[PDB]
């Protein structure tokens, strides 16, 4: 004789989406003041016994992250300067005094008529633009390149763009999983499982061939791909150690300040005190080499010992994909990264990469919300770890060519939130037992 | 003590050694994007919580971790010995197997509950 | 001796408001994919031995849905092109090429200045306007009819205004009683009652003079009105069999992108491929004689056999009032219809309503916030049933006469919530039962 | 069974029948207009059934769907005869006339649950 | 009858008479600025009384206002004499001075409720 | 043998902080309609035996206001006509027709090129400025004040400014103590607490010097401040009895409905009918002699018998600070407060204060969001009582003086939240009985 026994509290989940709140241990886009404060000692529990399915190219909290990450974006811009005035025609001269000969025609003097805070009144104002965000119009007659596609919001200059670590906390009833196993890929089971309340500070940053900031593999580097057999899947590199990358723009720029209506400042870009060098960043030359020597070493576990792997540059696209886009100090890089990938591998130097500068920026792939980030005074120096990669195949039927990829913010975030995934504690269970209600 | 969840790889009777410690986590500002987030998290987790006392109140078994029933092992959804399903098997591998005979079991419970309580009723009535 | 006994989950009900949210089983202007994904099959309850009172005439549920279509259309509003440049002096000239006698002056070829992607550039351009869209101001001077009343917002092309059915559904606590009653009135005790979580299929069809697209009567036509003796009192006629109206807008309409602004589109009409024709509804004469004859006879049961019953069209006022509006394809027609209300009754043939276009819109009866509705590319066409009328009376002291009605869009939805009513739960009943707490 | 409210119908003895189908129905995203609609309905449902049980339990009668209790009930709330009332009586008729004497016999039940738990107590002590 | 915190500064055996009317009061639109502020108002209410109840029933002490268990007093939380604790003192005191020791009750409470739980369930299945 | 018992219910509190909704018992700025309706017959509790520790200094429930009370402004000048157009080049002359001695100057006649609803017209009006709002630029030429800082948005007409009692309500499991003792300076312990569901009405006067239309001491004029000892602490004066207060403004001011846009409306200053005189307060000079003969003997108890008590005008600063800004009718004044703190102690007629009236209000002291408050048809006058005031001290090593204080809104809402206090109640209490479970 056996009779139903209802236990309550009994360690069972299933695997299901919930909303994941922010938890945060000058302002800043992600509004990590918004957070929650999170635990000064977080607590996990090591779930011995226990060996979980894991599946990060079908995880929701990359997708759920991709959506609040614009979402915090777009919110920090609504309460910002529209500079719809600046859709005007410019009258652009070319930057030639102290320039070297890697910046001959990349910046440009514009001057306009600009309305001023009374409205009857025009204002004879300069500034100074690149290449890249002014288009001609066919001195010579220039246009911004937002101003036939997208409407230009000024970026607040009191709001910063630095990634401040953001936990993404389950609320109660739920349990975040993470996989403790130190040579995972994303795909299969994970027997290391643990539930910890919620994951490591994430740092939402921005990049597209290089993963800037990260997290290191904790034994050797690992080559996580979706299908690594099929061409069109990203390939996401990450690196048991991190690689030093010296970002710097040497130009002194000087923020002016343009006013251009009631209460709108539009801060323009003044002369540069001294020469104009380009921007770039230097990796270290033997520092990489080993790295690239460390990737082709776990690369050929797919694809044969004999093979040859090949690291060519990008292969084409928008400026987006096609460099290493990334934000340093306020400003938005745009580094060639050619003489990284571009070595073949068969059985004190630094390389710098030439890199471009753009203000307005169409970010998360959208068309209709551009962005003017305001020039940032001084000389901006950043130093990150390349702590990864997203290497794109090309198809083939003896050698495999591996280019940089990106594009994708989601291929981003995803090298942060692979060992994580969300489970819904069921905690009503049922078990025959001898045990009779009176 | 192990913690939440900590017995989730234990066995059954060792699992039921420390329901309590799973069952005080399931309970426990602006209109921005995170602060929706975090209200919409509030409401979630109190009503999974009371969807769950409800359960158990409509079974009469309210503020008990443990309560033993009145109807059947049907022995067509487990008829596993009992001497391995305590010691050689976990809680997580019961709801897998049982995962589809559980609504017709909680309907058993729901009556034996209203039976029982009528008769209670009706016997104290004398 | 009797002690008290409370009992829980006791079926009693007593009257109250509440939210219902949305259920529903292209973006939509009433955004259904924000509704709750619905139950595929409903599940509806018999209340046997049950008599509840009910009155459609201070339903709440009307009056809520009101507010949640304002509503829901405002926000739609939003995200749109905000046409204030439109609000300048336009040439316009008739279109008078390849038009018949019905179409002479009903367009005017329109040219102005409008401001371009760049501040400082105009830009000419033209556009064809309906004669009830401009105004002339003293080829001659014209100007849109909102410009000194209310601020122009573009519908966004991309969503559409196509009813898609709406659930109301009330939340847990709370029961929705629908009257079964096939001979059910308006007010009064309803002998079959039953509960279901929430009600059919309403599409928020918006229509004046006739209710189109709805819910018709089991049995037999039925009359419905506040105060059948009041003439100040609308007359909702329900009908139990459809009369299919057939409405098309024959020309072949270009939309013609005007670009006046960054990231800002204006959609202007170009010119028609073809022969201009007026716009127009068919309604079968056989069928709309027929259902006229069943309206007047259940008309005569709250006036007398020896009555005579008249139908007129609509007295004087709006366009809206005077005219049966509706939408068809995302064009606002807005049709005659004295042609239905034509005869007097005493003791294959088809019926063409000339109906006429308008692009500025002005609904919910609200004086501020126009709407321009987009141009169609191609030819339009709709098949609808009219499920019922909106019929005003006249006074008097032997014949009575039924004038056309509309305007409130309650009454609108009050021929779909007629039947249905919220009620509040209350669980929790006392009773003495010999039974006392040991 | 016959649904939620499936026994509104009913004589009093057959709605006590099933008293737990509308027992489980009491219970069971962006800032839009149907998302705020949506999130006010389901704050609404948990405020409202953590209002009926509080009162129960002040009663001492959580987790039961029938509790009798220690408080007379006075003919001047009604005198009718017993065997009219569950074999000839519906709960919507019932609510109609007592719903005058609902706050007062609240309190007497309040009392009597504190004042029985005194009792209780202080004959556990011994 | 007093009201809401009516015996807040009575003695300990007064204000246990009346436990009632404090318990009662800890539970009982556009998203504009103070429509806003309501609907946090109304889930922090729902949430922090859903906390004390499930506290309680943890101890398994649901649905009683006064509820007496297995746990030693420990002399070293506080050695005051019951006479002068029940009919010279006010609960503000007694938290003041016992607001450290807290978590360790409520841990022992816990631990007791489990052992119980488990004893009821063994000595049952006989 | 002691076993422990856990009680539900007790009555204990903590200090903490929540969200305080509101009660309140034509739209208003503060939307008291959405306020929910408080009880008829509030309910108290005298909570005898208990004595509990006040601070208004470091009360919450004052920021908690504060924040509600800038938010309630901000929400009601969203859906208003923003001015922009109005930053243009204006060409004012003096208004010298019908004017006394102390109006020479104050109104400037000022026409300026308007844009009308027609984006390609304009339209050549008029208005009347005082001079207060428009700054020269170097007839003449002006500008309005805020064109160079703050873009201006026109209050809504329709809407309100006249303070409506707001209850401050604590939400459940939370309660409000309320002081008793009628010689309570706000800090320190309270023999005398009272709990109460929530807050008397609280009117939402803004005012800097005088505290207008609040709540009276019950037995002796208190002075409340954070350090005596401190002069850079604002001393808080409350009246025993109130000293009333007739402002007026003469001017029969007539408004008139610019339309600058497609649905906007700029209401400007029509011609004054009659006399143009000065606005001016009347404050009864024998009450409040009597007053101020209260206060300092009141106030010489912190400052010692023999001490010389001289009450002098405001030191300087803003015209928001050196004089008693508040709204009357919908008009803010700015008042001469000179004749009212002038005497020096030791130890019918009425004081015309004259005021000067701003159209152009920056509340709350934040820089970048102006208000224009539209012109009041006809003549305003109000009646209010001054129930204290806001002192400062001037630092000293035998005289103290005393001069008006003000700026920060908080120091007014803090003479009616002093006696108010949020405490969380804790109901879970363990206690040892000689019970044993089972
Ligand atoms: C990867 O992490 C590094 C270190 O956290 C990031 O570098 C840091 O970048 C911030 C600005 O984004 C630097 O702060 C700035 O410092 C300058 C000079 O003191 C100051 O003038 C600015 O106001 C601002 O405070 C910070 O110094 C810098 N840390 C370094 C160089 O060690 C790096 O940007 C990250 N990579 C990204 C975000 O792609
Ligand atoms: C202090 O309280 C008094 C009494 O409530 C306020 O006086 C009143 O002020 C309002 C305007 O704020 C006056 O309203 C006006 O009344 C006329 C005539 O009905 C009407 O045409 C106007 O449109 C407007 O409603 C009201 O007459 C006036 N009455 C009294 C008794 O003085 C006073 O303004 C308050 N002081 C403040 C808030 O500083
Ligand atoms: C990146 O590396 C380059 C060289 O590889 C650095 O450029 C040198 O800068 C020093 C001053 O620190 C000069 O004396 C050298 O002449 C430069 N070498 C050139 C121009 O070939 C550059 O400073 C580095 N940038 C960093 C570390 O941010
Ligand atoms: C509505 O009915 C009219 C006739 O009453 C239709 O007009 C006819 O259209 C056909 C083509 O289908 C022509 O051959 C006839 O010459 C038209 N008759 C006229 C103009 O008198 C009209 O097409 C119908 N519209 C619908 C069904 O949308
Ligand atoms: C404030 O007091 C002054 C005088 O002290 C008032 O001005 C007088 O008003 C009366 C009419 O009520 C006139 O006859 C006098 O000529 C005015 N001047 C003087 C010097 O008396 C003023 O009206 C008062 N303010 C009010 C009533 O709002
Ligand atoms: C402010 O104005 C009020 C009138 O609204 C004055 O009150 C009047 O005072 C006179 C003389 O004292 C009385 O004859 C009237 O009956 C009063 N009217 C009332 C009370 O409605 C008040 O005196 C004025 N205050 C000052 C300081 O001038
Ligand atoms: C027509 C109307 O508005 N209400 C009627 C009412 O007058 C009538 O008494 C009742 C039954 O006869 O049916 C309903
Ligand atoms: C200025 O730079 C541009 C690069 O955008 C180049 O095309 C042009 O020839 C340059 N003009 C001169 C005078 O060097
Ligand atoms: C500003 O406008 C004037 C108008 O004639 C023009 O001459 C001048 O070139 C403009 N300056 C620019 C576009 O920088
Ligand atoms: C990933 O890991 C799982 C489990 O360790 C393994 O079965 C699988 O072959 C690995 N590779 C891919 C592409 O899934
Ligand atoms: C894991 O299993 C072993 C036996 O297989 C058991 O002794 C141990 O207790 C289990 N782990 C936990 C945490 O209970
Ligand atoms: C143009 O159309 C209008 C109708 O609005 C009419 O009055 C006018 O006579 C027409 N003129 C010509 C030349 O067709
Ligand atoms: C555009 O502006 C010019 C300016 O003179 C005017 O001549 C022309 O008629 C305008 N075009 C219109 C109003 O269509
Ligand atoms: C309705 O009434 C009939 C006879 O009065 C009764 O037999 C039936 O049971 C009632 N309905 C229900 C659902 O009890
Ligand atoms: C007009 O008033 C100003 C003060 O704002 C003064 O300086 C000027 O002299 C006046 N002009 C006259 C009175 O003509
Ligand atoms: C309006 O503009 C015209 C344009 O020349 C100017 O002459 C006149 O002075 C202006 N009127 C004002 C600024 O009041
Ligand atoms: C207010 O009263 C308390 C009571 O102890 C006292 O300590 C404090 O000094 C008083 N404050 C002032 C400013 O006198």
């Amino acid at each position: 004789n056996l009779w139903v026994t209802v236990y309550y509290g009994v360690p069972v989940w299933k695997d299901a989406e919930t909303t994941l709140f922010c938890a945060s241990d000058k302002h800043n886009v992600w509004a990590t003041h918004a957070c929650v404060p999170t635990d000064p000692n977080p607590q996990e529990i090591h779930l011995e016994n226990v060996t979980e399915e894991f599946n990060m190219w079908k995880n929701n909290m990359v997708e759920q992250m991709h959506t609040d990450i614009i979402s915090l974006w777009d919110q920090s811009l609504k309460p910002c300067v529209k500079l719809t005035p600046l859709c005007v025609t410019l009258q652009c001269t070319n930057v030639t005094n102290n320039i070297t000969d890697d910046m001959r025609g990349e910046l440009k003097n514009c001057s306009f008529n600009m309305t001023t805070e009374l409205r009857d009144k025009k204002q004879k104002v300069y500034s100074l633009f690149y290449r890249l965000d002014v288009v001609q119009i066919n001195n010579k007659e220039y246009r911004l390149i937002n101003c036939n596609t997208s409407a230009i919001t000024q970026a607040c200059p009191k709001v910063s763009f630095e990634p401040i670590p953001i936990h993404y906390c389950a609320p109660a009833g739920f349990a975040i999983l993470k996989c403790k196993d130190k040579k995972f890929n994303g795909t299969g089971p994970c027997p290391s499982v643990s539930t910890v309340q919620c994951t490591h500070g994430i740092k939402p940053v921005v990049s597209t061939q290089l993963l800037l900031n990260g997290s290191l593999a904790e034994e050797e580097v690992m080559i996580r791909s979706e299908n690594i057999t099929n061409n069109a899947k990203n390939i996401l590199v990450q690196f048991n150690t991190p690689v030093q990358i010296n970002c710097t723009r040497p130009n002194n720029n000087t923020r002016k300040s343009i006013r251009i209506g009631p209460g709108q400042a539009f801060y323009a870009t003044g002369d540069i005190i001294g020469d104009i060098r380009q921007a770039h960043c230097n990796v270290s030359k033997a520092t990489w080499n080993e790295t690239l020597g460390k990737v082709v070493k776990q690369l050929r576990k797919h694809f044969g010992n004999n093979t040859i792997i090949r690291f060519a540059n990008s292969s084409g696209g928008d400026l987006e994909v096609t460099t290493h886009s990334f934000n340093c100090g306020g400003e938005f890089f745009y580094c060639n990264t050619s003489g990284l990938f571009n070595s073949t591998w068969i059985s004190n130097d630094s390389i710098t990469l030439p890199c471009r500068i753009k203000q307005i920026i169409n970010m998360w792939q959208r068309i209709g919300q551009a962005m003017y980030a305001p020039p940032i005074q001084g000389v901006i120096r950043c130093v990150s770890n390349i702590t990864g990669l997203i290497l794109t195949r090309d198809g083939g039927s003896t050698t495999e060519t591996f280019r940089p990829g990106g594009g994708d913010m989601r291929d981003n975030w995803r090298s942060e939130l692979y060992k994580y995934k969300v489970v819904k504690i069921e905690p009503l269970g049922v078990a025959p037992t001898r045990c009779k209600r009176r | 003590f192990l913690g939440f969840l900590g017995a989730a790889g234990s066995t059954m009777g060792a699992a039921s050694m420390t329901l309590t410690v799973q069952a005080r986590n399931l309970l426990s500002l602006k209109l921005t994007v995170w602060g929706i987030k975090q209200l919409q998290a509030r409401v979630l987790a109190v009503e999974r919580y009371l969807r769950d006392q409800q359960l158990l109140g409509i079974w009469g078994c309210s503020g008990k971790l443990i309560c033993c029933t009145n109807v059947p092992w049907n022995s067509s959804w487990s008829n596993r010995n009992l001497s391995e399903i305590w010691d050689n098997m976990t809680w997580l591998q019961w709801d897998k197997e049982i995962s589809n005979y559980t609504q017709i079991i909680y309907g058993l419970l729901e009556e034996s509950q209203n039976q029982q309580e009528k008769n209670e009723q009706d016997l104290l009535a004398l």
